[PDB]
């Protein structure tokens, strides 16, 4: 797997010390958060990790990684209820007749004996 | 058959002199038809081949591209504009330019910034075939595979050689009646299933010979 | 400054038939030489320069 | 009379062009001191 | 009229030109010094180095 | 004389000069004009020599086959239509196309029968010429003689090297010619004999440059 | 050489993504950008001959861009041509007049074109053999780059300047060409002067560009 950057010259990972490692990225600056008070437990091995833990919700490793499972579920579960949301009023506002129309509606569209229109984008409906 | 010395030759039986030597049935689609021996060299030999892979998947596209919508139209969907050398033209329509003509589909009214866009990806994607990309860079100029062979369909020599000859003769066929797209626009002015329709309807009368005196120099 | 003066609202325009009122700009001027000509113009009496 | 407008542009424009590119030509190593 | 005049003071033409001979002269002027100072360039150094010229 | 190194050239006394290395003047009708170096490989040089032979008997017969008609129907020939380039509308008259008028001669009137006759035969022919067949196998590509030389007038190779050089240069002037007539027919509108006839008539008046405006762009 | 156009290291003609140029195509000539994707240079002695072919029509459609635009600017600002617009200078010879140099009836006043065709193919027949066979300015120099007699003012004697400068010659006759064919096909569909489409381009960019005519040449 060798591959080349979008725009030209080397491709790879760029450089992951931004968010890896005891150098990173954290949820406040150098200035008003210092390094030394990281919780222990907040270290650079898990993705994303800002060392943000007020209230210090999570004790140890193995805590982190249990909510960190319910972490991505969730974040992934509300990637596509973002999209799932936004695409459907955007499309019925633009002249397609979807028949749900606004998210926290379509769930009563569907009441009684009434169906559901779905919009095949590229197709038809 | 289609590779080797007793492969199938673009003047059939009658083909055994007609070959040229330096086309010895190696690469796919060798017919032995270079009577003009444009390809005696083999570096222009291979920038040919790479020039005919090409010109042979961007004429299936276009040849696909123009049969669907006039079909689709036919079915009973309102394009707008359904022929082929007037589809472009409906971008200055005061209703824009709408996919299956469903208007809240791309809905494109702007032709310069179409224009740009596509320059950009274009330019970027050629320039990834070129020399390589995200999806990689020391493959087969021609057959580069890996991200671009997902199913898998090309793993045992054979068969990828037989479905190589398979795709430049689709390829060929399809060039083939691309020009014979143009050519039909310019002399006949309708699009090209509206052509076979009126042949179908009366072939006797409705063919190419009842636009011979069309050019006519008469002055 | 241009998109406020085009969609959101408008601006007071004093050359507006009897006293001037806020308007929008439908139609700015973008030709080159109606806009360059005021640069190049004279700063003396009579051209003012922009 | 056009004749002397086209005289007096004729000179203006190749004095300011003589200040314009007298300043373009490495003016500021034009010093005496050492560096 | 009593006279000709040119009729141009209030008419703001670009730089105060009326004529297209007015601006055949700025232009063959302006060429004409910028040719020689293109020609004379070879004796004032070249920069071709990133870091070159007056500086602190 | 004609083939050596001491040949007559293209360019007369500004040829010697700078003529190509590789045309040494080992062929009839090598005057040493190759200023585009398309000749460099000799593969090539000889596909291009057996195409410019090819279009040389080809004009011949075009040209002959162009002018005899209109000189007979100036002698007083009732010919359906005399301009070669209105000859092939012949076929779409009520009465068909007739041979030298009379409508007892051949008296054609479908296209397509003819269209496909000629298609078979000529796809024969050409087979046999391209790969050999029964009238000789293995011979010259160019020069077959035997049975394509009843009369046996090129048995001295001096003599047929001589011929060889004046065949050349008769195709070379045929083909100008035909490609002179495609453009006056394409310009004037009028029969090649027609456009001779009027110069002669009034050569300072009536020439091409008097049709030096006819295709400028309108609008 | 040693320079930022020659060898290895000279800028090609798709940037970052050429990838390695054709091995013929080694960079010792000006304006080599590593560009011949259709190989049709593989022999060099083809090589050689669209070298001296490509020079040629760059010095000519220079000359060419360079006549089609001055009188038609000269033509907009003031100056009485018989006819300014390049493409309709020809005919000028037609009028009863006969072609004027510069609006003048005493420069030129020519009246026949048989004449003028004649002398220009005797004149350029003389010359063309004397580019191609050496002759009274110059007998043995380069076919190229003669030099000599065609180099009076002495700006190719460094060897550096030298190549520097057939750089320079041969980008700017292939912009040339360029805007020749750019030329020709503007004439072609718009039917108007270059300056004028230029002209009105600048009225209204948004409208006034090639698109606008688009829907010409459409079959019906
Ligand atoms: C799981 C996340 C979820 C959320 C946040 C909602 C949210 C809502 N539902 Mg909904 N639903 C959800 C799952 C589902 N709903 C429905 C079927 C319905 C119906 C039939 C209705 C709703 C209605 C509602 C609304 C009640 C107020 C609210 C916007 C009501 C509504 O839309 O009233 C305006 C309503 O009538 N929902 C099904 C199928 C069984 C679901 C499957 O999980
Ligand atoms: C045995 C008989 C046989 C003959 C005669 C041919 C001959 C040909 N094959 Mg072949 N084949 C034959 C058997 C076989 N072929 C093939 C496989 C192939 C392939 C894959 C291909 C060919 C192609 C060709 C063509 C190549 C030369 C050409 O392009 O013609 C060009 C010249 C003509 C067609 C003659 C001109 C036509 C007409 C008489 C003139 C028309 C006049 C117009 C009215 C002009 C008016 C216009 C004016 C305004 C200027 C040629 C028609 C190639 C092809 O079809 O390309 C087009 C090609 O790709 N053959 C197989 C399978 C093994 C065969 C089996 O026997
Ligand atoms: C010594 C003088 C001499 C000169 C100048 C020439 C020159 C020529 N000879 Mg040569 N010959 C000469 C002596 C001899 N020739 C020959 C034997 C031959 C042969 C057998 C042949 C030639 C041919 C040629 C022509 C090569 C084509 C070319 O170079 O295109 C450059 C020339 C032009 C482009 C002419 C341009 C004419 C005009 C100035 C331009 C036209 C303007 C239009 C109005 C433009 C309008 C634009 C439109 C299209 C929109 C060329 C005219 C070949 C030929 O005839 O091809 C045509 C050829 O086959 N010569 C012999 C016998 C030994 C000679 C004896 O001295
Ligand atoms: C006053 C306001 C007027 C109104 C507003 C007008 C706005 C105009 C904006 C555009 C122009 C701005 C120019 C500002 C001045 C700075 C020019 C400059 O620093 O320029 C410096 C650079 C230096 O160039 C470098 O110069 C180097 C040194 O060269 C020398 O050495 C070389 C070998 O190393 C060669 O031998 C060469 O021959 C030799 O001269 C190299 O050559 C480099 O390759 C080369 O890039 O020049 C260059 O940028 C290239 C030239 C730039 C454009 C110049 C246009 C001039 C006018 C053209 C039309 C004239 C018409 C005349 C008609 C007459 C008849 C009627
Ligand atoms: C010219 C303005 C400017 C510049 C160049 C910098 C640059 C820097 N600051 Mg400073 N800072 C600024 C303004 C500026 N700051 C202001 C206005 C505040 C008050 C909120 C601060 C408060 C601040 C703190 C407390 C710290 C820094 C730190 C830093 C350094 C790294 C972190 C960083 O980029 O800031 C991060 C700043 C932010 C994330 C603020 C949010 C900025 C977003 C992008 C909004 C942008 C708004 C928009 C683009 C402009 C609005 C225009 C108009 C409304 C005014 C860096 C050298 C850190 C440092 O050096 O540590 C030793 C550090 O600890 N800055
Ligand atoms: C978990 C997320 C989620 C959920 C619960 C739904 C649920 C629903 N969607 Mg949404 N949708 C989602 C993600 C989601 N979608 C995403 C990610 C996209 C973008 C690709 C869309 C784009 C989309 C469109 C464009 C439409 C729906 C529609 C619908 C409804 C009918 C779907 C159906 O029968 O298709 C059956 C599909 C079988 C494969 C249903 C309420 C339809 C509707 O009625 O809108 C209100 C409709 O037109 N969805
Ligand atoms: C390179 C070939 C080529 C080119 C240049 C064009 C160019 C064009 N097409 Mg054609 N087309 C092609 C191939 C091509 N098409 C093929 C192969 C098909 C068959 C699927 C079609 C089917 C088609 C239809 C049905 C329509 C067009 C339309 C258009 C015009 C609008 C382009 C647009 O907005 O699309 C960009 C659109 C989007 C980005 C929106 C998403 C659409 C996705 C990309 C479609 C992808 C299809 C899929 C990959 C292949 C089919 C899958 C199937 C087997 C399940 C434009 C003139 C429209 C038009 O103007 O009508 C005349 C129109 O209605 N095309
Ligand atoms: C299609 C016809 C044809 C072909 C294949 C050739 C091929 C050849 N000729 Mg012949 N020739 C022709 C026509 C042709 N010529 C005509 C019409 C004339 C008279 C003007 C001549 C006069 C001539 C002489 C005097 C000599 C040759 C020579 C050669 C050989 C080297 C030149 C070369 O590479 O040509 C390659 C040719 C092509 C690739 C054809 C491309 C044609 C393109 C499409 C342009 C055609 C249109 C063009 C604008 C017409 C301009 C002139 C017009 C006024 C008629 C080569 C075998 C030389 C040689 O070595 O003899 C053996 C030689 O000394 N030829
Ligand atoms: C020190 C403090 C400086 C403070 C500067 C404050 C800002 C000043 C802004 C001036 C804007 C000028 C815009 C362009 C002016 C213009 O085009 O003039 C154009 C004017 C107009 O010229 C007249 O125009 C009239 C109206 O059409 C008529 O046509 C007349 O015939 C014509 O003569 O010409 C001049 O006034 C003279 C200009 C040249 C003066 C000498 C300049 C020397 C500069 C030296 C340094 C160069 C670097
Ligand atoms: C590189 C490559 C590579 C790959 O591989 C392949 C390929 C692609 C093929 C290639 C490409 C190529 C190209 C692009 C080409 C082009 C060319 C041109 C355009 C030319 C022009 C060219 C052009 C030209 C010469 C022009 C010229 C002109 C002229 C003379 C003019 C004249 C005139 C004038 C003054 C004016 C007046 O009133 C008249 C007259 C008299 C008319």
């Amino acid at each position: 797997k060798a591959t080349r950057g979008w725009l030209g010259g080397q491709g790879g990972a760029a450089d992951l010390d931004k968010w890896y490692g005891p150098d990173r990225k954290l949820f406040l600056p150098s200035g008003l958060y210092d390094r030394s008070e990281i919780p222990e437990y907040l270290n650079g091995e898990l993705a994303g990790d800002y060392g943000y833990d007020p209230l210090g919700l999570g004790k140890d490793p193995e805590t982190v990684a249990k909510y960190r499972e319910n972490e991505l579920l969730h974040a992934r579960w509300a990637m596509l209820a973002a999209a799932g949301i936004l695409i459907p009023e955007g499309l019925q506002a633009n002249g397609a007749n979807i028949k749900g129309g606004t998210w926290f509606e379509t769930g009563a569209e569907m009441l009684n004996g009434g169906t559901l229109n779905y919009f095949a984008v590229p197709w038809g409906i | 058959e289609f590779y080797g010395p007793n492969r199938a030759k673009w003047l059939g039986p009658y083909s055994e002199n007609a070959t040229p030597a330096y086309l010895t049935g190696e690469f796919p689609g060798d017919y032995g038809w270079d009577t003009a021996g444009l390809s005696a060299d083999p570096e222009t030999f291979k920038r040919y081949r790479e020039l005919e892979l090409i010109h042979a998947r961007w004429a299936m596209l276009g040849a696909l591209g123009c049969i669907t919508p006039e079909l689709l139209a036919k079915s009973g969907t309102q394009f707008g504009e359904a022929v082929w050398f007037k589809a472009g033209a409906q971008i200055f329509s005061e209703g824009g330019l709408d996919y299956l003509g469903n208007p809240s589909l791309v809905h494109a009214q702007n032709i310069v910034a179409t224009l740009a866009v596509q320059v950009i990806l274009m330019g970027l994607v050629e320039g990834y075939r070129v020399n390589g990309g995200p999806a990689g860079e020391g493959l087969d100029p021609l057959y580069p595979g890996e991200s671009f062979d997902p199913l898998g369909l090309a793993d045992d020599p054979d068969t990828f050689a037989e479905l190589k000859v398979k795709e430049i003769k689709n390829g060929r066929l399809a060039m083939f009646s691309m020009f014979g797209f143009f050519v039909q626009a310019i002399v006949t002015g309708k699009g090209p299933i509206q052509n076979l329709d009126d042949h179908l309807s009366n072939p006797t009368v409705n063919n190419a010979f009842a636009f011979a005196t069309k050019f006519t120099p008469s002055a | 400054l241009v998109w406020k003066a085009m969609y959101f609202g408008g601006v007071y325009d004093t050359w507006a038939p009897g006293g001037g009122d806020v308007r929008v700009i439908t139609n700015p001027t973008t030709n080159a030489a109606v806009i360059f000509g005021y640069l190049v113009k004279s700063p003396f009496g009579g051209d003012g320069w922009i | 009379m056009l004749t002397l407008k086209i005289f007096v542009y004729t000179v203006v424009t190749f004095f300011v062009c003589l200040f314009i590119f007298g300043f373009l030509s490495n003016d500021p190593a034009r010093n005496p001191g050492k560096n | 009229l009593v006279d000709e005049r040119m009729n141009g003071d209030g008419t703001g033409r670009p730089f105060g030109v009326n004529d297209p001979v007015l601006g055949w002269v700025l232009l063959g002027v302006f060429g004409t010094m910028w040719a020689i100072w293109f020609i004379g360039q070879k004796d004032l150094g070249d920069f071709e180095d990133a870091d070159d010229g007056l500086k602190l």
